[PDB]
Parts: C-alpha cells; sequence; structure tokens
C-alpha cells in the first residue's frame, strides 16, 4: 500500500504552413547557408555523421567516387535539402 | 653490455614453450601462473618443471574495442563549404 499521484492534463496543437512556398523551398538567406555551415563542422562525426547521411540518402556521391572523402558544397547545395539539414541539426542539438 | 636476465613476474601468466629443437610446431601452451623466479628461468603451475626463461612469453591482458569511421574538417578553396575525410578507427 503506497499511494503517490500522476498529474498531466490539457492538449493542443497548431500550426500551418510557413509561407505560401509555390516553388520547392528557395526562401534562405545566405547568412542561413553560413549558420548551418559552421553549425555542423565545428561538431564532431556525430553530426558530420547526420550531414553525410542526408546528403548520400537523397543524392550518393562518395560510394562511387572516393569514399574516403565527400565535399558537402551548401552553397551550390539545393535550398530544400539546405532547408531540410538546418531544422534537422537545429532539432538534433535542441541547444541555444 | 646484455644482462643474461628476464624479468619474469611471479604470479602473472606466461606461455611455457616446449623445450626441444628449434621447431615452430612445438608451441606453448598454458598459460601458467609463475611460482618460482630465477635471473634466467622461472618455475611455473601446471608443468610442474622448470623452464628456462629465453624459451617463456607473458600472456596478453585482453585488448581495447575501441572503432569508429568518423568524418574530418579540412580547410578547401571555400566560402562556407567543407570536405570531410573519413579517418580510420
Amino acid at each position: 500500500h503506497h499511494h503517490h499521484h500522476h498529474s498531466h492534463m490539457g492538449k493542443q496543437a497548431s500550426a500551418s504552413y510557413d509561407s505560401e512556398e509555390e516553388e520547392e523551398g528557395l526562401p534562405m538567406s545566405y547568412d542561413e547557408k553560413r549558420q548551418l555551415s559552421l553549425d555542423i563542422n565545428r561538431l564532431p562525426g556525430e553530426k558530420l555523421g547526420r550531414v553525410v547521411h542526408i546528403i548520400q540518402s537523397r543524392e550518393p556521391s562518395l560510394r562511387d567516387s572516393n569514399p574516403d572523402e565527400i565535399e558537402i558544397d551548401f552553397e551550390t547545395l539545393k535550398p530544400t535539402t539546405l532547408r531540410e539539414l538546418e531544422r534537422y541539426v537545429k532539432s538534433c542539438l535542441q541547444k541555444k | 653490455h646484455h644482462h643474461h636476465h628476464h624479468s619474469h613476474m611471479v604470479g602473472d601468466t606466461v606461455w611455457v614453450r616446449r623445450h626441444q629443437t628449434k621447431n615452430l610446431e612445438p608451441r606453448w601452451k598454458g598459460p601458467y601462473t609463475v611460482l618460482l623466479t630465477t635471473p634466467t628461468a622461472l618455475k611455473v603451475d601446471g608443468i610442474a618443471a622448470w623452464i628456462h626463461a629465453a624459451h617463456v612469453k607473458a600472456a596478453d591482458p585482453g585488448g581495447g574495442p575501441s572503432s569508429r569511421l568518423t568524418w574530418r574538417v579540412q580547410r578547401s578553396q571555400n566560402p562556407l563549404k567543407i570536405r570531410l575525410t573519413r579517418e580510420a578507427p
């Protein structure tokens, strides 16, 4: 015989589109490319593991041509994949 | 200057190579706990005989399981691009 109460009440989700986004998704500034750039490469093979995971999962490269090296060209990378990989690493760290 | 001495620790498990003609097929067995220690020989458990320390080898603890293929950032001809190189385990 031991009695202790929990407590969880209320739940609501409210969200829609960010913008119209009639295109694929290119509302990214150069600053956005710069932000995901340093944030990825400063962090070890864990986040470098996540960046190479996503780019090679959509478009493979290294496995065909020199698997010991990969270059992630953010400035000429698709802004869809950039903004996707950006929000992914941001929610992967949850740090401010 | 080489003193005819092998430091074998008493209490250590050591592989005792079968004393006879120099063939790779007579190998060591055990490993046996060192009971007695002299400058040039040692007596161990299991074999119940004195062995010359040149014909003996100290056993390994185990090792260190440490592996991970990882990416390393080099400075390239870049605005904000990076070059990730897969390093050894």
